[PDB]
């Protein structure tokens, strides 16, 4: 239980985690199926129960590392799974191994997901926060105050457009 | 205004772990890496469709602890502050109106339901008291029993009329809010929009799950079938039914999904624009910002789109 | 506004001369057109299950009814691979369509003439846009009018003389804390109260946050002539 191991039943065989679940199967049964003909869950055919199909953690690999030429220090993110294989945190996202969480908010600087973005920054190291969405600015209000210019500036912004 | 993102490994799904599979699926070329390339590009955008339509402000305003919006009642809109969840009664019930393992993954996306929140209550906050100023530099603080009396010069009506029936206009405003309650809460199909962009997804997921099942001409549609069954040159044969098949399905998802991203970067790009002509300002564009002589609007956020209430005359 | 005008377009120069990154708008463009012919041409090297990617090497070396299958698994590799090529460049070009159609509205409702839409030509009330041109697109310099220093003042909707109402034309009353003036929205530009900058409507015991003030009629000292 509890493993990554492989499938070899009277009427069933596969690859993945074994573990007991509350499923309640039919008195001759071998094994079930989900909504899409794949098998996850299995009755052990000399015992009374019933045991899950959660097949092996796997997903993909990603990198959260600044430009070259200013370090090669580099985290790492392991996408939709928890921490197996390990300056770790994980996330919503995945296990992020080579960053240092902190509470402190700031603007993102390299997306990650669920929030969650990183950046190099101050003896220099990556670090992993929630990103924030603007310093508050809360203005005054009432039944008979008003805010009138008094001088302007003139912009001249970009676009660019293919 | 977003997609769900997925992303599929083009080897665990064709090849299920697999020496010999694996094999001769590397002489087919650069198939497998393309279908990543598109999907990983698909799944970017439905990012930057979230900040091009509700990130319209870097700064974020809250209201005053003293309600007083000149007879207005705002609290059907504005966030339950007494809620784990800073959404409004409304966004509650859109939020309820709306409802694996071969190398398929769905990846979470970057903003969350909180902090779409955040954005949502940022611009209904300036709307009421900054009005269309906060969407054309710093926010200049205007009442709100004021800021009609502008929007209704816009329309060419008089600003006599709001202030000699400030009492009707309020009483008509808050007895409508109270209809879009009742409406979403008694209408299924009002969500029809969103949800048909959810099933539409599943459908071609589903679909591609059942494709693996299907022999294709081959002996078996499992690998573990062949290659326990038959000798090595001869099981070449029938696994290369399967790559071919199986590689050709994964081919229709992604030129599928790819178009998919078009009607739905589409629609982004006119909620931007909502979000900016109606929500920021008061547009003179018939019918653009609800029918009838535009005043203003208050969005909503909802899974996977927007939800805008506009005022009109 | 022309030293503010003039300093803006230096400040041009200064982003697109050392910032190179501006531009991935129409960078992305041509590296996704060259990956995909780069790919394409990456096809041609593989067998698709064949002997060898090269004709020569089945048609020199096989017999006619061996080489006509080999062969054909060759075909049918490189032609879905053309299909895969024409395919996407169909789904870019209607993106880089959907993007010119937007810079055709630009054109000519920012340049030949002024937009009244928000954040459509720029961010900030908009005066007028400058065209330049670029490899496979274009640049927009939107010229915009953006308030800077405030300043609270005191309001109200209306102002009672003598038992009418009287509400502004163009514009809002506003208060230094002892004298009441108008003033355009936009702008602090205080002027006296008179009745060419107002007009009435009403009388003082219906409207909502009324206050008591003078309105002086410009024909009252002309009375002593």
């Amino acid at each position: 239980k509890n493993k990554c191991v492989n499938f070899n039943f009277n009427g069933l065989t596969g690859t993945g985690v074994l573990t007991e679940s509350n499923k309640k199967f039919l008195p001759f049964q071998q094994f079930g199926r989900d909504i899409a003909d794949t098998t996850d869950a299995v009755r052990d055919p000399q015992t009374l129960e019933i045991l899950d199909i959660t097949p092996c953690s796997f997903g993909g690999v990603s990198v959260i590392t600044p430009g070259t030429n200013t370090s090669n220090q580099v985290a790492v993110l392991y996408q939709g799974v928890n921490c197996t294989e390990v300056n770790v945190f994980q996330t919503r996202a995945g296990c992020l191994i080579g960053a240092e969480h902190v509470n402190n908010s700031y603007e993102c600087d390299i997306p990650i997901g669920a929030g969650i973005c990183a950046s190099y920054q101050t003896s220099q190291s990556i670090i992993a926060y929630t990103m924030s969405l603007g310093a508050e600015n809360s203005v005054a209000y009432s039944n008979n105050s008003i805010a009138i210019p008094t001088n302007f500036t003139i912009s001249v912004t970009t676009e660019i457009l293919p | 205004v977003s997609m769900t993102k997925t992303s599929v490994d083009c080897t665990m799904y064709i090849c299920g772990d697999s020496t010999e599979c694996s094999n001769l699926l590397l002489q087919y070329g650069s198939f497998c890496t393309q279908l990543n390339r598109a999907l990983t590009g698909i799944a970017v955008e439905q990012d930057k469709n979230t900040q091009e339509v509700f990130a319209q402000v870097k700064q974020i305003y809250k209201t005053p602890p003293i309600k007083d919006f000149g007879g207005f009642n705002f609290s059907q809109i504005l966030p339950d502050p007494s809620k784990p969840s800073k959404r409004s009664f409304i966004e509650d019930l859109l939020f309820n109106k709306v409802t694996k393992f071969n190398g398929l993954t769905v990846l979470p996306p970057l903003l969350t339901d909180e902090m779409i929140a955040q954005y949502t209550s940022a611009l209904l906050a300036g709307t009421i008291t900054s009005g269309w100023t906060f969407g054309a530099g710093a926010a200049l603080q205007i009442p709100f029993a004021m800021q009609m009396a502008y929007r209704f010069n816009g329309i060419g009506v008089t600003q006599n009329v709001l202030y000699e029936n400030q009492k009707l206009i309020a009483n008509q405003f808050n007895s409508a809010i109270g209809k879009i309650q009742d409406s979403l809460s008694s209408t299924a199909s009002a969500l029809g929009k969103l949800q048909n962009v959810v099933n539409q997804n599943a459908q071609a997921l589903n679909t591609l799950v059942k494709q693996l099942s299907s022999n294709f001409g081959a002996i078996s549609s499992v690998l573990n079938d062949i290659l326990s069954r038959l000798d090595p040159p001869e099981a070449e044969v029938q696994i290369d039914r399967l790559i071919t098949g199986r590689l050709q399905s994964l081919q229709t998802y992604v030129t599928q999904q790819l178009i998919r991203a078009a009607e739905i970067r589409a629609s982004a790009n006119l909620a931007a624009t909502k979000m900016s002509e109606c929500v920021l300002g008061q547009s003179k564009r018939v019918d653009f910002c609800g029918k009838g002589y535009h005043l203003m609007s208050f969005p909503q956020s909802a899974p996977h789109g927007v939800v805008f209430l506009h005022v009109t005359y | 506004i022309a030293n503010q005008f003039n300093s803006a377009i230096g400040k041009i120069q200064d982003s697109l001369s050392s910032t190179a990154s501006a531009l991935g708008k129409l960078q992305n463009v041509v590296n996704q057109n060259a990956q995909a012919l780069n790919t394409l041409v990456k096809q041609l090297s593989s067998n698709f299950g064949a002997i060898s990617s090269v004709l020569n090497d089945i048609l020199s070396r096989l017999d006619p009814p061996e080489a006509e299958v080999q062969i054909d698994r060759l075909i049918t590799g490189r032609l879905q691979s053309l299909q895969t090529y024409v395919t996407q460049q169909l789904i870019r070009a209607a993106e880089i369509r959907a993007s010119a159609n937007l810079a055709a509205t630009k054109m000519s409702e920012c340049v030949l003439g002024q937009s009244k839409r928000v954040d459509f030509c720029g961010k900030g009330y908009h005066l007028m846009s400058f065209p330049q041109s670029a490899p496979h697109g274009v640049v927009f310099l939107h010229v915009t009018y953006v308030p800077a220093q405030e300043k609270n003042f005191t309001t109200a909707p209306a102002i009672c003389h003598d038992g009418k109402a009287h509400f502004p034309r163009e514009g809002v009353f506003v208060s230094n804390g002892t004298h009441w003036f108008v003033t355009q929205r936009n702008f602090y530009e205080p002027q006296i109260i008179t009745t060419d900058n107002t007009f009435v409507s009403g009388n003082c015991d219906v409207v909502i946050g009324i206050v008591n003030n003078t309105v002086y009629d410009p024909l009252q000292p002309e009375l002593d002539s």
